[PDB]
């Protein structure tokens, strides 16, 4: 069975270097190319550079002073590192086989980001619903955490419909933030406890916040 | 017609 | 570097439909394309190469066309799990190009965005700093602007979008505008408003409140 295997660390420092061993299995490196493509997002795949089968490198030209890559035929490994390295870099990192007319096996890819952001558990502040508001929307802000990701749920998982919890967005300062919000009858705001529960496990932080009508 | 083979890199033409 | 133009980035589709996502290339590529599948948790598969042969595993569904410039993915009959984004790559001349990508997307029914405003917590202001949320609440299309107003003054570059994936159950979005100050600063204004436009609305929607209230 033909598979590719990345490793090597999503979390690289500002000016440091992105090191990503692609290990491979159920093909030889003496007969197939491996190349390095990245997806930033929004943007479409860029191709970065490529280990011929015969052993000889090629570089996208934007690329040549910042790319090293090199193999090991006995391990079935290719190995990938660009230098210096600033926020222009996020993106998820893919090793893919070259065959004759196209790149037709894919690493699972590597989520690369940059921060010399240190562990952060977030401050949870309630999104009280409207005075006068029917449905009604209230939520939690979960603010200035590092790294990703955190999860929401509503009432311990007991509330479920209508709970959207928004894509983190990285602020100017290296810390993450985001919105679970929930829509509810107008009716119950005085009738029903909603309560985001808030979960952070690298920083081991979990917190519950009960959202009080205003 | 040009190509590139994706495994070797060798070029039937540029 | 020959460049791939994929004209569309949304595309906007209902199950069972055949779909053609297209790619024009800057020059004749003389039939080297190939047609890659992104998924949302982003592993990549080959579609199909030299323009119309389909990789071992791809469904018959999956078609290719063209010569020259102008090329096709067609998917015939589409299903749920072929949502994702399409990427052509020429395989002419080094280096290799993909296109900018077509993100498939469900067809609905225009449903206006209910919008919300949201104060920042009592609790934040004594933080120090001082968040204000704007919510677009389950609409379709996707296209939507959000204007911020402090005291009438229209906002730049000021706030941070935040859009869900499709929902799998309405197959609508919800969008997330985030105003941040220091408390000092936002304890001199007073109407914080938030403006919403979209396709769904006769005029465009405007929700506010006043600093205390
Ligand atoms: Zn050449």
């Amino acid at each position: 069975q033909v598979q590719l295997k990345q490793s090597g660390p999503g979390l690289v420092q500002p000016s440091q270097s992105l090191s990503i061993t692609c290990t491979v299995s159920g093909f030889s490196l003496t007969s197939y190319g491996i190349h390095w493509v990245r997806q930033s997002p929004g943007k479409g795949l860029e191709w970065l550079g490529v280990m011929w089968s015969g052993g000889i490198t090629d570089f996208y030209a934007a690329f040549i002073s910042r790319l090293s890559i090199s193999r090991d035929i006995s391990k079935s490994q290719v190995f990938f590192k660009m230098n210096s390295l600033q926020a222009d870099d996020t993106a998820i990192y893919y090793c893919a086989r070259g065959s004759r007319y196209a790149l037709d096996y894919w690493g699972q890819g590597t989520s690369v980001s940059v921060s010399s952001a240190s562990t952060k558990g977030p401050s949870v502040f309630p999104l009280a619903p409207s005075s006068k508001s029917g449905t009604a929307a209230l939520g939690c802000l979960v603010k200035d955490y590092f790294p990703e990701p955190v999860t929401v749920s509503w009432n311990s998982g007991a509330l479920t419909s209508g709970v959207h919890t928004f894509p983190a967005v990285l602020q100017s300062s290296g810390l993450y933030s985001l919105s679970s919000v929930v829509t509810v009858p107008s009716s119950s705001l005085g009738t029903q406890t909603y309560i985001c529960n808030v979960n952070h496990k690298p920083s081991n932080t979990k917190v519950d916040k009960k959202v009080e009508p205003k | 017609d040009a190509c590139f083979r994706h495994d070797s890199g060798y070029e039937c033409h540029h | 570097d020959i460049q791939m133009t994929q004209t569309t980035s949304s595309l906007s589709a209902s199950l069972g439909d055949r779909v053609t996502i297209s790619c024009r290339a800057s020059q004749d590529i003389s039939n080297y394309l190939n047609w890659y599948q992104q998924k949302p948790d982003g592993t990549v598969k080959l579609l199909i190469y030299y323009t119309s042969r389909l990789h071992s595993g791809v469904p018959s569904r999956f078609s290719g066309s063209g010569s020259g410039t102008d090329y096709s993915l067609t998917i015939s009959n589409l299903e749920q799990e072929d949502i994702a984004t399409y990427f052509c790559q020429q395989g002419n001349t080094l280096p290799p190009t993909f296109g900018g990508g077509t993100k498939l997307e469900i067809k609905r029914t225009v449903a206006a965005p209910s919008v919300f405003i949201f104060p920042p917590s009592d609790e934040q202001l004594k933080s120090g700093t001082a968040s204000v949320v704007c919510l677009l609440n389950n609409f379709y299309p996707r296209e939507a602007k959000v204007q911020w107003k402090v005291d009438n003054a229209l906002q730049s570059g000021n706030s941070q979008e935040s859009v869900t994936e499709q929902d799998s159950k309405d197959s609508t979005y919800s969008l997330s505008s985030t105003l941040t100050l220091s408390k000092a600063d936002y304890e001199k204004h007073k109407v914080y408003a938030c403006e919403v436009t979209h396709q769904g609305l006769s005029s465009p929607v405007t929700k506010s409140f006043n600093r205390g209230e």
